């Protein structure tokens, strides 16, 4: 089948430029416009421009210009997009679509790249146990790391449901998330709880039992 | 030197004689006189016998008068300051009635006279063409007698076909006097005509545009005991609707010109235009001159609608009557005795040979003139040669050989093969196919750059026409007449399936996939998938290209279902739109309003001086009998099966044939579209 | 640019509904309309083209409709997996534009938050900072206030919340609200609340800890 799969989340400093690939296969590349949109939070999705690949015809939106630059190698079957003087207002996720040539219908898609514009420099987080002093509620306090994803996991997996992790916010430039789990009151005191933290760009894990505090 | 003016009635007399004394008693001079006639066309006798000295008459009947006895126009009638010396025919007919222009057969008409202008002349010289009355052997009495269910056409007295053309005809207290070009007949002139209609004896009148206003709307004659209203009646138009009276501006037969006082060479000219304007300008007063109620009639010495004459300049009959005239004149109007015993066909194979000389058996045993011979010539262009030589007379020729036949040899069409609405190999149009891209949309004026699919290399439909059209319109500017280059230029990459290439570009093949291996890229057959229209088709549905040059059928036939190959198995015909040479977008089903032009069908090209109309009458005819494939009399036009070939004489696909109507030039039967793309592509 | 806007940008329902989603350009669009649907993995779809035409492979439970500058898109006996963000799209002319996206969120019997206070532990007061984080668990609607108090006194500087979407088991909502601050300014007060405001509480459900108490 058509297929259009696209680099991998992307993750520059300000100011900086960056160049996404879209490598199509399934059809013939040479013939369909390749579409480049952005999407971001609370904005919709916004058209940057297209490419037809067949001697590089480009049509920019003129929000962008300047900032996008297209390009497509017929022998490789690959479409390129180069953003320039990059800002936090880039950090999107953009995709390339492909018009079918009909109605300005796109029906084949990428699975989209995550572009990140940051200064912040790789930093691991601080892990800190939330216990408290019917059924129990313990939690999780990720702070401080850059960048994204941490994943956490409450036993290692095997405490799954009643667990809720929340989208991480940006404190200053690093991110901060909690997770909470709530399990029957016979279990916790009992039955050792613990919450483990991996944040693979910084190569560390951390686990942290979850005890009650000291009186 | 007094001047004799000819009268044709008694009422016409007496206005005269009134006239006259009028004229004395404001002292004008010379003098005048009024010898009384039969008629029209006896006064021009007196005229010519030196009895009398001026008449005012018809068009035709100052062609007839300025022919066969020599008499000049010396001064003509201005009806309206707007026609000026001119006034518009048309037919009229009840608003009780649907007869419309092209539904005339076995219907009952009323005309002014034979060989005069609005009742017959102009009636009779369009219906030939924009009608459909053919006119075999120069028999005009014969063709419009079967036509017409009855007519009233005074002066058709000593006729062959005097019971048809009279038949309708009343005239005079007693009833004598029938059909004679007098106003002694009832229904003679426009006022009688009109009168035919009205009294119900007709169901059609050939008048002028103001003739139903003068004679309705309390302008009615008394002696017509009735009273009629102008919107009892309505025209006919030549697009094929009954407008009203009123409109006659757009719906009319023709513009045709005014009367004249008609008097001899050997008369002075400048002398009848005095005493005449002496008498208007200090007239306008002690008697109105264009008026004639006072006397019980309509259009006494001049018409009524006059409002002024003037002097003419050339005084002579072809300068007056227009141009025009003396050509529908010299065609509908031929001697039915000095036509060329015989119609020399050009044929290029021994059974041709053989189809034209049982074509010929066919004809003579059916008593048609003229009869068919038989001349052979080696090629369809040395067949011009001798057509133009006088040796032989007409042949059937393609689109491009009707084009070298008039450009070259100066032949015109006589006739043209009419196919069947569902056939459409052999003239159809030729289209530029798009995807509906509403975003990314374009004009065929702005085809710069863009992808282009075309048939195959000198495809009529999908390079000679379209590369032709785009050179014509100044898009494609070639150097040296390198026009593959020009368009490997224009276009940024092309699809040009080609055989034997020796230095064609490589943009013209950029497009094309060949082989279900890839194999065979560009190649001039079937091998290669974007080959030929469906292939160009396909070119632009895998998005390949950007426009493909087709026939109007491609579409259709590779869309809804019409075509189960997995490319073309889930195709819909709404989504493509053509575009046209104007500017404008159409839906596919739209190709007749937008093509870049249309494959004409074949024509039989003779020489000019060949009465084309003899030769469309022949065929009509003809065709009448031995037209439809399963006729039972022995012979079939458009078919082949008993003799060793194929569209012989005439494609066998031909279903009629029809009149050029008003593309009698070369230029005209191939279309302007066409021949913009073929001359576009000489240079 | 011709704008794309869509009445509503949340929308709940339950299996077996059917649901209008709408759209409407800034001019005239002569049924140059297309319709996407995206999935929470960033998976676009497209639905329909050209007012109503189906892309084929979409079901027929979606169809489409509208003229002029006033279009719209219908699911009938909709679906588990037809809960997502649609989009609208225009082809008439470029740049081609979007619509700000419709999210079909599952509906619910209204619950009420399972609201948890946690002092910050021992480990974050050695490393000189703290902070209170509050749990609001397993809610319906999504629209919930959260009240910071401190000895009895509001506050609102350090705090920051965080929302989750739908839950795939309970088809319910949670959020998290941590107030930051120095170590200091947390050892220089008592009592610590959070109030939670919901459609269900009538009065806020308040949880609170004494920094002096276990
Ligand atoms: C026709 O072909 C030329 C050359 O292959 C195309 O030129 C490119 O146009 C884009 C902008 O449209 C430029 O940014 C590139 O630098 C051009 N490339 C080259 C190699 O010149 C042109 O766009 C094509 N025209 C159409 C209508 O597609
Ligand atoms: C003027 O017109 C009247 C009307 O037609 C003429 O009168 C007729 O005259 C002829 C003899 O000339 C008679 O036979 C008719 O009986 C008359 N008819 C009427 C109604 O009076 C008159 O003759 C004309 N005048 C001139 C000078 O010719
Ligand atoms: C019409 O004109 C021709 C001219 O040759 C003449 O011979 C013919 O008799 C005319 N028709 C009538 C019926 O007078
Ligand atoms: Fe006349
Ligand atoms: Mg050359
Ligand atoms: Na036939």
């Amino acid at each position: 089948q058509v297929q259009l799969q696209q680099s991998g989340a992307e993750l520059m400093k300000p100011g900086a430029s960056v160049k996404i690939s879209c490598k199509a296969t399934g059809y013939t590349f040479s013939n369909y416009r390749i579409e480049w949109i952005k999407q971001r939070p609370g904005h919709g999705l916004e058209w940057i421009g297209e490419i037809l690949p067949r001697g590089g015809n480009t049509n920019y939106n003129e929000k962008f210009k300047g900032k996008a630059t297209f390009t497509a190698d017929t022998s490789s079957n690959t479409a390129y997009m180069q953003l320039t003087s990059l800002t936090s207002e880039d950090s999107a996720v953009y995709y390339c679509a492909r018009d079918d040539g009909y109605y300005g219908r796109f029906a084949y898609w990428g699975q989209g790249t995550l572009v990140t514009v940051s200064a912040a420099k790789t930093t691991p987080p601080s892990v800190y146990p939330l216990a408290p002093g019917s059924m129990v509620t313990l939690g999780c306090l990720v702070k401080g790391y850059f960048p994204e994803p941490v994943t956490v996991t409450w036993n290692s997996g095997s405490l799954s449901s009643g667990v809720h992790t929340f989208p991480a916010v940006l404190q200053s430039d690093l991110y901060t998330l909690s997770s909470s789990v709530t399990v029957p009151s016979s279990t916790w005191p009992s039955e050792t709880v613990t919450c483990n933290v991996a944040h693979p760009a910084s190569s560390t894990k951390v686990d942290k039992k979850i005890v009650p505090r000291d009186c | 030197m007094e001047v004799r003016w000819c009268a044709t009635s008694d009422p016409e007399q007496h206005k005269c004689g009134n006239m006259s004394e009028a004229f004395r008693e404001a002292g004008i001079q010379p003098s005048l006189l009024c010898v009384r006639g039969t008629s029209a066309d006896h006064c021009v006798q007196l005229i010519a016998a030196q009895e009398a000295d001026a008449i005012t008459l018809d068009g035709g009947a100052i062609y007839e008068a300025g022919k066969e006895h020599g008499l000049k126009p010396v001064v003509g009638e201005v009806y309206d300051q707007e026609v000026g010396t001119s006034y518009y025919a048309v037919a009229v007919v009840r608003r009780s009635s649907h007869v419309t222009i092209d539904t005339l057969k076995g219907v009952k008409s009323c005309h002014t006279g034979i060989n005069r202008t609005v009742g017959w002349n102009v009636p009779v010289g369009y219906l030939v063409e924009s009608g459909r009355l053919s006119v075999m052997g120069c028999d005009v009495l014969k063709a419009v007698s079967d036509y017409f269910g009855g007519s009233c056409v005074p002066g058709a007295g000593e006729t062959s076909y005097s019971e048809s053309l009279c038949r309708l005809c009343r005239g005079d207290s007693s009833g004598e006097g029938v059909c004679d070009k007098s106003p002694l007949e009832r229904y003679y002139d426009y006022s009688g005509a009109f009168r035919c209609l009205a009294e119900g004896a007709g169901d059609v009148a050939f008048v002028k545009h103001s003739t139903v206003l003068e004679n309705t709307d309390g302008k009615t004659l008394p002696s017509w005991g009735q009273a009629l209203l102008s919107q009892d009646f309505e025209l006919l138009c030549r697009d094929g609707s009954r407008a009203d009276v009123t409109e006659w501006r757009q719906c009319h037969l023709a513009r045709v010109p005014a009367h004249a006082v008609v008097v001899r060479a050997d008369t002075d000219g400048g002398l009848i235009f005095r005493l005449l304007n002496e008498g208007q300008r200090l007239f306008s007063s002690s008697f109105q001159m264009f008026s004639s109620e006072a006397y019980g009639q309509k259009d006494l010495l001049f018409k009524d609608s006059t409002s002024e004459l003037v002097p003419i300049a050339t005084q002579t009959y072809e300068a007056w009557l227009g141009h025009e005239y003396l050509h529908a004149m010299k065609g509908l109007l031929c001697d039915p005795n000095r036509l060329p015993p015989y119609l020399r066909w050009c044929v290029l194979s021994t059974p041709e040979i053989q189809k034209c000389g049982d074509m010929a058996v066919a004809f003579r045993r059916q008593r048609l003139k003229p009869e068919i011979q038989c001349v052979s010539a080696k090629s369809p262009q040395h067949c011009m040669e001798r057509i133009q030589a006088e040796q032989v007379d007409a042949v059937t020729l393609s689109g491009e050989d009707i084009y070298t036949a008039g450009k070259t040899y100066g032949l015109v069409p006589a006739a043209g093969e009419h196919y069947a609405p569902e056939d459409s190999s052999n003239s159809y149009y030729v289209v530029a196919v798009v995807r509906r891209d509403s975003s990314h949309a374009f004009t065929l004026d702005e085809l710069r750059g863009k992808r282009s699919c075309h048939a195959g290399f000198g495809s009529p439909a999908g390079w000679d026409v379209p590369v032709g059209a785009l050179i014509q319109r100044g898009f494609i500017r070639p150097k040296d007449c390198d026009v593959l280059t020009a368009v490997s230029e224009f276009f940024n990459a092309s699809c040009v399936p080609v055989n034997n290439p020796k230095n064609y570009p490589s943009s013209l093949c950029a497009l094309c996939v060949g082989d279900e291996q890839g194999r065979n890229k560009c190649v001039g057959n079937s091998q290669e998938r974007y080959y030929g229209y469906r292939g160009a088709f396909r070119c632009l549905v895998e998005n390949a290209g950007d426009v493909a040059f087709v026939r109007h059928t491609t579409v259709f036939d590779n869309t809804n279902g019409h075509n189960s190959e997995p490319w073309a198995a889930e195709l819909r015909s709404e989504d493509y739109e053509l575009l046209c040479p104007n500017g404008a977008r159409a839906e596919v089903s739209q190709f007749a309003a937008c093509n870049l032009a249309q494959i004409p069908p074949h024509a039989v090209m003779v020489r000019p001086d060949t009465n084309i109309f003899t030769v469309y009458g022949l065929l009509d005819k003809a065709q009448d009998l031995f037209g439809d494939d399963h006729n039972k009399n022995g012979f079939k036009m458009f078919d082949s099966s008993n003799y060793h070939g194929q569209d012989l004489l005439f494609k066998d696909a031909t279903v009629r044939a029809v009149p050029v109507g008003e593309k009698t030039t070369y230029r005209g039967w191939l279309g302007l579209d066409y021949v913009a793309a073929l001359e576009g592509m000489s240079s | 640019d011709i704008q794309m806007t869509q009445t509503t940008s949340s929308l709940s329902a339950s299996l077996g509904d059917r649901v209008t989603i709408s759209c409407r350009a800034s001019q005239d669009i002569s049924n140059y309309l297309n319709w996407y649907q995206q999935k929470p993995d960033g998976t676009v779809k497209l639905l329909i083209f050209y007012t109503s035409r189906l892309h084929s492979g979409v079901p027929s439970r979606f169809s489409g409709s509208g003229s002029g500058t006033d279009y719209s898109l219908t699911i009938s006996n909709l679906e588990q997996e037809d809960f997502a963000t649609y989009f609208c799209q225009q082809g008439n002319t470029l740049p081609p534009t979007f619509g700000g996206g419709t999210k079909l969120e599952i509906k619910r019997a209204d619950a009420a938050p399972t609201v948890s206070i946690f002092p910050p532990s021992s480990e974050q007061l050695t490393s000189g900072g703290a902070s209170v984080v509050c749990f609001l668990n397993n809610f319906y609607p999504k629209d919930i206030n959260v009240k910071w108090k401190i000895d009895g006194s509001e506050r609102q500087n350090g705090v920051l919340n965080s929302w989750t979407d739908q839950d795939s088991k309970d088809s319910t909502y949670s959020m998290s609200s941590t107030l930051t601050l120095t170590k200091d300014e947390y050892e220089r007060h008592n009592s610590y609340t959070c109030e939670a405001t919901h459609k269900t509480s009538t009065s806020p459900i308040v949880k609170s800890f004494n920094r002096n108490e276990c």
